[PDB]
Parts: structure tokens; sequence; C-alpha cells
């Protein structure tokens, strides 16, 4: 039992505190892991709040946090699902018909999804910001996995994209992807219709095939559906230029109101700094706990901007919203 | 790096991990769908000793070994 004012203060205060530390880190060009800042915990705690705020800020976004079987297994999962997360199967069984965006936690990793549910069934287009498998055939498995959690009869597309390079940025990247899905609501709706009618997907995406076991549509190249604006937070310059080299038509479109192309915006966000030394693609790692790399800042800045937005939202939100957010934060910090 | 299993597996995940130089791989049984098999395994090259592989198996197979 506490007043609305107190609760409001605890929610914006949490958000502001996170913001303070992240902004300090970013301004000093420090890696959070090396600085021993618990990014995973904070991201997990702020995400429900960000989702509430973004849903209010963009009517029709309809973003929902979902999780899979493994996310309920204490022995395997990296951390519990965020506060207010619902199991995919419970959502598909019980949600009202309509159009949703989702962030889906598989127990270790979070992806974005655009979901359409109606009386004739459910379809989902999953966009994974991480593309870490050397062997692309691996993704057949992934596609099947997501499909069998939505149910055999749900139509599913799985689209892995080479955006994420860190171990922790999946949640913010997925949130951003969901915002972009909403932004491209029509194009994703067109793909949904195509999935449901069992049509030719080659008009929507560049590389696609159905899996043998579940008939899920695995999309190994999602352009032009995955367009330039969805690649804005790509952390490796090499990933962005490989994308643009593969889809030159994407290289000339403005990705913001500053009229930057993808290439230009990415180069503006390049920073150089120390991160924990980790193995590369073929699993080779040098000696020493750290390595210096050059990568794009963009996701860092995004997290900070989203936190600003959410704090602003909470500062003026009606009492029921404040009480809902306070309960989400309280349930988060229980971990 | 001498992994061997009496079983068949498909990929579930592959991700970098807090505090580790080496990524973790997540697998589930090839008969998860056909037989409802719940068996999963996690594979991660050891941080401290780079020569050692750590492997965790969870849940039991509900079917004989794939002969
Ligand atoms: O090359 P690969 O072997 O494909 O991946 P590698 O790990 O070697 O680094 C690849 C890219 O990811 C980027 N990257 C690697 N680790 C991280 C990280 N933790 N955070 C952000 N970016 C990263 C590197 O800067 C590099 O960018 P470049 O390719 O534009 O130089
Ligand atoms: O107009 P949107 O497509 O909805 O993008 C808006 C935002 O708009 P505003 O701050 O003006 O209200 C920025 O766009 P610009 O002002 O630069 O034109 C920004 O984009 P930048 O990072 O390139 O500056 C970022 O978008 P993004 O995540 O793509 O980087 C952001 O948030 P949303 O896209 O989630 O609405
Ligand atoms: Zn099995």
């Amino acid at each position: 039992q506490a007043t609305v004012d107190r609760l409001r203060t605890q929610v914006t205060g949490f958000l502001s505190g996170a913001l303070g530390k992240l902004q300090a880190l970013s301004a000093q060009n420090m890696d959070p892991e090396l600085a021993q800042f618990r990014v995973l915990d904070v991201d997990r705690a702020i995400m429900p709040l960000l989702i509430v705020a973004e849903n209010a800020r963009n009517p029709g976004l309809n973003l929902v946090p979902l999780h899979m079987d493994m996310a309920e297994d204490e022995e395997v999962r990296t951390q519990p699902p965020m506060a207010g997360s619902r199991h995919i199967a419970e959502f598909v069984a019980s949600a009202r018909p309509g159009r949703y965006r989702a962030v889906i936690d598989d127990g270790s990793h979070t992806r974005a999804a655009d979901i359409r549910k109606d009386a004739s069934g459910t379809s989902v287009i999953v966009v994974d910001p991480l593309r870490k498998e050397k062997d692309e055939s691996a993704y057949v498995d992934y596609a099947d996995n997501v499909n069998m959690e939505f149910g055999e009869h749900a139509k599913c597309a799985f689209i892995p994209v080479d955006i994420q390079k860190s171990f922790f940025d999946c949640r913010i990247l997925s949130l951003s992807l969901a915002l972009k899905m909403h932004d491209k609501d029509d194009a994703f709706a067109a793909f949904h219709e195509t999935l449901r009618n069992g049509g030719d997907p080659s008009h929507h995406v560049s590389r696609a095939q159905q899996t043998e076991e579940l008939g899920a549509t695995l999309v190994l190249d999602g352009a032009p559906l995955v367009d330039a604006r969805m690649m804005k937070h790509g952390q490796a310059a090499s990933s962005v230029s490989r994308y643009l080299g593969n889809h030159p038509e994407q290289s000339t479109v403005p990705v913001n109101k500053r009229n930057e192309t993808l290439g230009e915006r990415t180069t503006r966000h390049l920073v150089k700094r120390k991160v924990r030394n980790r193995a590369d693609s073929e699993g080779r790692v040098t000696s020493g706990e750290t390595k210096e790399i050059t990568f794009s800042n963009s996701v860092e800045q995004k997290r900070i901007a989203l936190l600003n937005r959410a704090a602003s939202y909470v500062n003026s939100a009606p009492p029921p919203v404040v009480m809902r957010m306070a309960k989400l934060l309280q349930d988060s910090l229980l971990d | 790096i001498d992994e061997g299993d009496l079983w068949t597996w498909r990929k579930y995940g592959q991700k970098d991990i807090l505090g580790s130089r080496f990524p973790r791989g997540y697998y589930r049984c090839a008969y998860k769908f056909t037989h409802g098999c719940k068996a999963t395994k996690q594979v991660q090259r050891s941080e401290t000793d780079s020569n050692m592989l750590a492997i965790t198996y969870l849940s039991e197979h509900n079917h004989p070994r794939p002969t």
C-alpha cells in the first residue's frame, strides 16, 4: 500500500537510474560487461515498462511479451521470462483476434514477431536479430521449433538477420524490430496472407523455402521485407555493408529524417573499444581477456532513447497505468 | 572436442554467454515432434580449461536408441 505519487516516483526513478548508468557508460565508451554492469538484469527489468510505454505511444502496435517452453525451465534458461510474459501456447489459445507484435523469449534469446490471429487460424512472422549459425541448414531446426510452439496448424515464417553481435542486445533489438513491423504493417500483412494461402513467397522475400517436418517457411534472406530501416541497429559495419551489397536498392533510401542512408548512419555510429575476448565464427580466440573492436553504437543509443521515452510516459500517465507499471517492476525485481 | 552421443539431435540455439569466451549450443532431440521426446542437451567449451567440453543433458528419451 502506497500512494500513486510514490509508485510513480519509484517507476520513473528506476527508469532514470538505469538511464543514468547507461548514459555514463556510453559517454565514456565503456563496455557494460567489462564495467561489470548487469545489463541482462536491467534489460530484463525495464522491458515490460518499455513495452507499456511504446504501446501507448503507438496505438495499434499491440506488442506483447511471449515466451517458449525452455523459458520456464529453471535449469536451462539464462534468466526467468520478463514480468507479465505469457507462454506462446496460452496466448494462441486465448488472445482476442487481431494483429499483434511480440518479443519472444526462448529461454536464452529474444526475437521479434508479427502475429495475425483470426477465426481461421494464427500466422506468425518471426525476425531473429541474431544470425550466428555457420551452417544455414541449422535454421530449418529453429523454424520448426518456433512452429511447433505456436502449434502445427499455425503458419510460420522464420527470418534470421545478421544484426546482433553482442550477448545481451537481443531484447532492445527485438523491440526495435517490432516497432518497424508495425511501421511496415501492410507489407507484413501481405506476407501473412501469402503464408495462409500457401502462395509463392518469392515476391515478398529473396530467399525462402518450406521445412520438411513442419512446413514452416524458412527465410534465409528477408529483403525486401526486411528493409534498410530494419537493419539500422546492425552492430557490425561488415554486416550492414554485406546487406547493402546484396540489395543495392536498399543503399539509397533515407532511413531517417536527417536523410542519411543506411551506410552513412552506420558509419556515424562507429566506435572503437575494448570488449571481452570471445571466439570468432570458426571458434578461434586469441589470448587475453579482452579485444578491441570497431562496431556501431546504435543499439546503445536506442536503449537510452527508449528509456527517456518511457520515463516521460510514466511521468504523466493516469493512475491505473502507474499501478500496472509499479506491479510489473516489483515482479521484475523479485529475481 | 571428442563429442559422441548414442542419439540424434537438431539445433535449438547458439549464443554467446556472460563471462565466457565460448558460445553455448542448445540441442533438442530429432524425435521431439514425431515422438514428443523431451530430451535436450547443452554444449559449451570450458572457459577455465579450453581443452574441456561441458555438456548437460536434460530429460530422458522416450524411445530406443536410433539404430
Ligand atoms: O520517425 P520514426 O520512423 O517513427 O523514428 C523514430 C524517431 O523519430 P522522432 O524522434 O523525430 O520523433 C527518429 O527518427 P529521426 O528524427 O532521426 O528522423 C529515430 O531515428 P534515428 O535513430 O535514425 O535518428 C528512431 O528510429 P530508429 O530505431 O530506426 O533509429 C525513432 O524511434 P521509432 O522508429 O521506434 O519510432
Ligand atoms: Zn529423443
